[PDB]
């Protein structure tokens, strides 16, 4: 009976840790979605900028707005944090302890995401300009899309772990 | 009666309610906004597409 | 745009029904949890 | 906000059952305490 | 039930309403005037042109 | 005018939820206060 009670308490603590992780993942996912919106906004107006009808003076304003968006992306990347921990500051790993026994943890992976990491870091449209702005931006967006896919997968895994732990604790 | 220290039946009922909780929350959250994906707890490939 | 419409759309017809089912389940669960809590008072009656 | 809700929340679903169970055990304990105070009365018959 | 202090579900509902209201305000202000650009926080280059 | 409105805006959506939560907490507190007053009653039966 004492062993069973200890097991139940450990499983409850593991469920609480799983809740901590399930919140961390959704916060980071929302941050990256808000970042991706900026990439899309960059996409449409760099598409219009590539057209030769717009004069030289136009490209300066376009590049100014582009630089504003890039700086906003870098700022949102640096700022976002959870409980004194900067999620996007450095590429790293966080392990959520979801097992009462020692060593049973589920890994959460985070990769550093700044303006340089996604690519360009030197994006100019008024000249020399980037050799291929458009596919480079598409490649950048695909990376955040895969990142959201991974966070959704780990989100589902933590949800399943929580429900499994609840059933196990009730049976015990 | 047989169990006086522990209400295991209450635990079963609470588990059923908790199981319904996620469905209710997801349903109302998806109802509030137009998007079905809604910050994809749902299928990731569809969200990427 | 028509292609995108299929992938993400609320489809309120299913969602309202699902919300109704979940509400009924939650209310029923709370109601039966009430009776579950009311069950164990026969212990006190047995004593006296 | 929804994150701190997990750390800080009353969760009446588990609390009301704990309250009811504690009350039942309390009344049972007081009843058995009265019946226990009834116990030492048999000495009087022995004395007389 | 578990939601007691922070009605998180209705809270996300209210969050969605604000994102709706932003687009509603933009649409109504663009419809009221004949100018789509409307003091170009949207398309600065097009407005200059 | 919009500047003034931003500083002082009602935005009924949040306050209606807050007030509803307020009467929910109030009524729950009164309900539990009833049982709180009920708690010391059994001492009378403990007496005899």
């Amino acid at each position: 009976a004492n062993r069973f009670t200890s097991n139940i308490k450990g499983l409850t603590q593991a469920a609480r840790n799983a809740n901590d992780g399930i919140s961390v993942a959704q916060t980071t996912e929302g941050a990256l979605s808000e970042i991706n919106n900026n990439l899309q906004r960059i996409r449409e107006l760099t598409v219009q900028a590539s057209t030769g009808t717009n004069s030289d003076s136009d490209l300066d304003s376009i590049q100014d707005e582009i630089k504003s968006r890039l700086d906003e992306i870098d700022r949102v990347s640096g700022q976002t944090q959870f409980n004194g921990v900067n999620v996007l500051a450095k590429d790293g790993s966080m392990k959520i302890q979801v097992g009462a026994n020692d060593g049973q943890t589920i890994t959460i992976d985070l990769k550093k995401i700044d303006s340089d990491t996604l690519g360009l870091n030197g994006f100019n449209v008024n000249g020399e300009s980037t050799s291929d702005p458009l596919a480079a931006l598409d490649d950048a967006i695909s990376q955040i899309d895969k990142f959201r896919s991974s966070l959704g997968a780990v989100q589902n895994r933590l949800d399943s772990a929580v429900t499994n732990l609840n059933n196990t604790t009730t049976n015990l | 009666a047989q169990v006086i220290n522990t209400n295991s039946l209450s635990l079963i009922t609470q588990n059923n309610i908790n199981k319904n909780q996620s469905a209710l929350s997801s349903s109302i959250e998806r109802l509030s906004s137009g998007l079905r994906i809604n910050s994809a707890k749902d299928d990731a490939a569809g969200q990427a597409i | 745009s028509e292609a995108q419409s299929r992938i993400q759309d609320a489809d309120y017809a299913t969602e309202v029904s699902n919300m109704s089912k979940a509400q009924i389940i939650q209310q029923a669960g709370n109601s039966v949890l009430a009776k579950a809590n009311q069950v164990p008072q026969q212990v006190l009656s047995l004593l006296q």
